[PDB]
């Protein structure tokens, strides 16, 4: 029961970063601190290509992007403006099978986590 | 050192894996993951692929039947368990195997495409 050090026992690696393929649905905010308590961050997405490989190993995930209302920008948990398109009451997003999806923030919704 | 595994394979279990999105006959996915130095997925057991049990695309593994042996054997040469697929009294000897990360296989002529699956062990 060996594994690559630079990660925790049960999760990936990939691109020199950890993933958790969480298996639990949850609220985008609980998911949200559900990631932060296992010491990382709810999914964060970086190219396109990323976002395929993603799509290969888990249809449906929260990804860490929102609004606090239907327009202000979407923002990151970086802090940042989400340079990514995203397609009623949705303010958090969600990428699910290749395509990055506005969600109802109170859905239960399957989470990953992923590494600096 | 189980941190190898090229730039974008997936490590898990001090193992790294190839999962394809190009779909190749059995025996041309054989020779791809040994021209990457590695083997068509030997399974071990179902939770070895825990990362991936989402899919519901079937792969080619690297199951084929011996007929001096009367017994189906990964291409190390080991046996297969007759727990890790129950039905396996049923494959068609002629045919390869696919596999679901879902827990499901499927024997199919060699020749169809799809996409497949390289391991590489680490000890």
């Amino acid at each position: 029961a060996r594994h690559c050090g630079h990660c925790p026992e049960e999760w990936i690696t990939y691109s020199n970063s950890c993933y958790y393929i969480g298996k639990e649905r949850r609220t985008w905010e609980e998911s949200l601190l559900a990631c932060t308590s296992k010491n990382s961050s709810l999914l964060s997405i970086d190219n396109e290509e990323e976002m395929k490989f993603l799509s290969i190993i888990s249809p449906s995930s929260w990804i860490g992007v929102f609004r606090n209302s239907s327009h202000h920008p979407w923002v990151t948990m970086n802090g940042l403006a989400f340079k990514h398109e995203i397609k009623a009451e949705l303010n958090c997003a969600v990428l699910q099978v290749n395509r990055l999806k506005s969600a109802q923030c109170g859905s239960s919704i399957i989470y990953h986590c992923k590494h600096k | 050192d189980c941190c190898s595994c090229q730039e974008k394979w997936v490590g898990y279990r001090c193992n790294c894996y190839f999962i394809s999105s190009e779909q190749k006959t059995w025996n041309e996915s054989r020779h791809l993951c040994a021209s990457q130095k590695s083997s068509l997925l030997q399974l071990q057991n179902t939770d070895e692929l825990d990362f991936m049990s989402s899919s519901q695309q079937f792969y080619w593994i690297g199951l084929s039947y011996s007929e001096e042996h009367t017994a189906w054997l990964w291409e190390n040469g080991s046996a297969l368990s007759q727990y890790l697929f129950p039905s396996f009294e049923t494959f068609n000897t002629k045919n390869c195997i696919a596999y679901n990360p879902n827990g499901n296989a499927l024997d199919e002529s060699c020749e169809d495409k799809n996409r497949y699956i390289c391991k590489q062990q680490l000890i």
